[PDB]
């Protein structure tokens, strides 16, 4: 083996090479991008490496915290385009806090609350601001925000009555929901939907009538699933579709072996994180909506009886993806991107850090298996890949909420 | 009237047609989180637009409040219902409100509010007559927009527009093979028009797919059509490909052409092949070499698909 403070890297072995785009003589817009991406990414790899000197990887952690405290309170007009999304920089900002094991001040978390409280509507659900109009997106993002702070005050935020009649408000024959009143309809609504009314304890029987049948109708010919039905395969669509139908207990619903086989060639050969769709470029925040469906399949091919599952490995490059993500989506000033020469956001900060957690922390019955790479700091808090929250923040949370009964309804 | 980058744009707090109405501020809390330091421009349509939207005013001059407010945050999701509102109660012309959305899309083309906007316009016109040549500009400029995509889907569905997208696929295949929204568009309109079931479709749909294959064969796209339009039925239905695959193996063992050997000889065990020991060894062994050495990145994968054929089939 190697003294500890040399670790080798799987991106930078001489046979890693041979992963390099073969566009077989023939360019198209696609390859061309693919090559340009590759290119960079390679020199980016090169900059860790002197000669047989690979010095550990290091999650800049205390960067990171600065840039997210700061967004917590206050932003320039630069964030205009986010007015009607404030639940979801609280969102954003709150989990990544969480996964990197920083305390959030009892003053910010009650500031947070009373702000949320605001975005509340009268109708029920969360808008993007104070008075606007409530939507699935913000509303779950609000719920997600408000159960990481986790307290007995931000649980009573939350309109049981009332979300439970607008989720109603949304729901459309065929399964489908609208993402608001009078809006469109992906399967986005239906994740959203699944993930606030079980951690609030509001499922009734026939909220989720015919959902899980729509879903598997988006579920496409390349195994992932589209937005609607027809639709193109697409990671982010895909998180929503598996992870609502984890929580419905109809993940058989789905073709298994199609899916598994299409999220696993989504990793990129070359840069080791994961593209979105098939054959487009790779980008940090995949991390999450790629890789967070491989301990989904676990847990659905498990219950399912699997003797061949692993008991100590997702099946994605565990390293690889932990590779991608500190060597190309860190920005020196803090905070995480979608790839080299992008800015950063609270958007990939969010997604790249849970990413990075799930390819760090295995779990299976009694099973834990972990692999951190670079300095032991890196090690992230674990995120439950159904809510991506905290797991101990979904327990907190589902049991306060059993303990409250289905809103006019027994 | 005036737009937001005019010369000659007047606040909404100055303009005396305005004057009657008071402006209703954001309250953010005595404690703000996540507040935005607004330009005095985009404060002040907000705080008339909160205005208006709190007093239900449905008015010509509401309306055009609502195209300032949305060029200053177009994923304002509220504006735009609000907008819809406004539409019917003004009984507003809808082709004119086409123009208008044909041109935001052109400038924002991968917001969700712009495309749901334009096809709410189209379902209350009943008028699709624009709609294919529009969202062909979009993707000449971005062939992947998944919005675009999606929103072709929906129209000729809707509207019964099947007779000339075939066409429109081959176009741009044979500008971008690896365009995986193409292919999925192939599949979207043979499975509504033909479907597969038709022998002689799906014969042409394999030769066509080879043929790609053949010219460009790490396209991932090409291979992934191929196992889609075979799988439901079964890839261990079709002899003649495992036979041709084989052939090429030696001079095109790309992980592509590997993998979906493996995904053959997986179906052929699952239906009692001759020769299954045989079939079994074969499929274990290239499992190895995929893990090991074409194919690494999947390597808990292939791992996984070994053990899972031995599970099954070991006997
Ligand atoms: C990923 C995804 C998953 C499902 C459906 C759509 C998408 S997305 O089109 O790529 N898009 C992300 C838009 N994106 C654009 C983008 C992301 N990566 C590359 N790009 C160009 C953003 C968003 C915020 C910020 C910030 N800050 C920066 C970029 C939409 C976001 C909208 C808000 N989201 C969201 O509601 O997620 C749920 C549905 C799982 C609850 C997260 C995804
Ligand atoms: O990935 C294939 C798998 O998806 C399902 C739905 O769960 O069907 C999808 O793919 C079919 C092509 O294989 C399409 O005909 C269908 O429209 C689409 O929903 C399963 O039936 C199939 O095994
Ligand atoms: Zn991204």
């Amino acid at each position: 083996s190697s003294p500890v403070w040399s670790e080798p890297l799987y991106s930078l072995r001489p046979e890693h090479a041979r992963e390099r785009l073969q566009d077989d003589s023939v360019e198209t817009v696609t390859s061309i991008e693919q090559a340009k991406v590759e290119e960079k990414i390679q020199e980016v790899f090169s900059s860790y490496k002197f000669n047989h000197l690979v010095p550990r990887l290091v999650l800049q952690r205390e960067k990171h915290f600065h840039y997210l405290k700061r967004g917590l309170r206050q932003l320039t007009d630069a964030y205009e385009c986010l007015d009607a999304s404030r639940p979801w920089l609280c969102y954003w900002i709150l989990h990544s806090l969480e996964l990197l094991d920083e305390p959030i001040p009892q003053i910010v978390a009650t500031d947070v609350c009373q702000f949320l409280e605001l975005c509340q509507s009268p109708e029920g659900g969360f808008g993007g601001g104070p008075g606007q109009y409530p939507h699935l997106a913000p509303t779950y993002a609000a719920v997600n925000a408000l159960c990481i702070i986790g307290t007995e005050e931000a649980y009573d935020i939350i309109n049981r009555e009332k979300l439970l009649q607008y989720l109603y408000s949304l729901k459309q024959p065929d399964g489908s929901f609208l993402m608001h009143v009078g809006g469109e309809v992906d399967v986005r609504s239906a994740y959203c939907a699944a993930s606030v009314a079980s951690l609030t304890n509001i499922i009734t029987p026939d909220l989720f009538e015919g959902t899980a049948e729509w879903i598997a109708r988006c579920q496409n010919w390349e195994g992932g699933i589209g937005g609607v039905p027809g639709m193109e395969a697409h990671g982010g669509y895909t998180f929503c579709g598996l992870a609502a139908l984890v929580i419905l207990k109809r993940e058989r619903s789905l073709n298994l072996k199609s899916l598994l086989q299409w999220v696993t060639s989504r990793q990129m050969r070359f840069e080791g994180g994961f593209q979105g769709r098939c054959n487009k470029l790779v980008d940090g925040c995949y991390s999450f909506w790629q890789a967070g469906l491989l301990p989904l399949l676990h847990r659905a091919l498990h219950a399912q009886g699997d003797p061949a599952l692993s008991m100590s490995h997702w099946m994605f490059h565990q390293q690889a993806l932990q590779e991608y993500i500190l060597m190309c989506c860190q920005c020196p000033a803090g905070g995480l991107l979608d790839k080299p020469g992008k800015s950063r956001d609270f958007y990939h900060t969010c997604y790249c850090l849970s990413g990075l957690s799930i390819a760090q922390h295995f779990g299976s019955g009694a099973m834990l298996h972990d692999v951190v790479l670079g300095v032991p700091e890196n090690a992230l808090q674990p995120t439950h890949p159904v809510y991506n929250i905290g797991p101990d923040k979904v327990i907190q949370a589902t049991t306060y909420f059993l303990q409250k009964p289905v809103p006019g309804f027994e | 009237f005036v737009s937001l980058d005019s010369p000659s744009y007047v606040l909404y707090r100055d303009r005396a047609e305005w004057a009657d109405i008071d402006p209703v501020p954001q309250n953010d809390g005595p404690n703000p989180v996540v507040q935005i330091i607004y330009s005095d421009k985009f404060r002040d349509v907000y705080d008339y637009f909160r205005a208006v939207l709190q007093r239900d005013e449905r008015s010509e001059r509401a309306f055009k409040l609502t195209r300032d407010a949305i060029e200053l945050n177009a994923a304002n999701y509220t504006v735009w219902h609000f907008r819809r509102v406004l539409l019917k109660s003004l009984q507003k012309d809808l082709h004119e409100e086409m123009n208008y959305i044909t041109a935001i899309i052109e400038e924002q083309p991968k917001n969700y509010q712009v495309w749901h906007h334009r096809r709410v316009l189209v379902e209350w016109l009943r008028d699709p007559s624009q709609e294919l040549e529009f969202i062909a500009d979009i993707l000449n400029q971005d062939a992947k927009n998944y919005h675009a995509w999606q929103h072709r889907q929906w129209v000729i569905q809707e509207f019964k527009l099947w007779d000339n997208e075939l066409q429109y696929v081959d176009q741009l295949l044979k500008e971008d093979v690896r365009n995986n929204s193409v292919w999925n568009q192939r599949y979207f309109v043979i499975s509504n028009t033909t479907g597969y079931n038709d022998r002689a479709v799906l014969e042409r749909e394999v030769q066509y797919t080879l043929e790609m294959i053949k010219l460009v064969p790490h396209n991932e796209s090409a291979w992934n059509y191929l196992k889609g339009i075979l799988q439901d039925r079964g890839l261990s239905k079709y002899p003649n490909l495992l036979n041709q695959l084989l052939d090429l193996q030696p001079s095109h063992s790309s992980p592509y052409l590997i993998a979906f050997l493996v995904d053959i000889y997986e179906d052929m065990l699952e239906n009692q092949c001759d020769n299954k020991e045989d079939i079994l060894n074969k499929a274990l062994e290239l499992c190895e070499i995929l893990a090991k050495e074409k194919d690494t990145i999947r390597k808990e994968y292939w791992r996984y698909i070994g053990r899972s054929l031995q599970s099954k089939h070991s006997t």
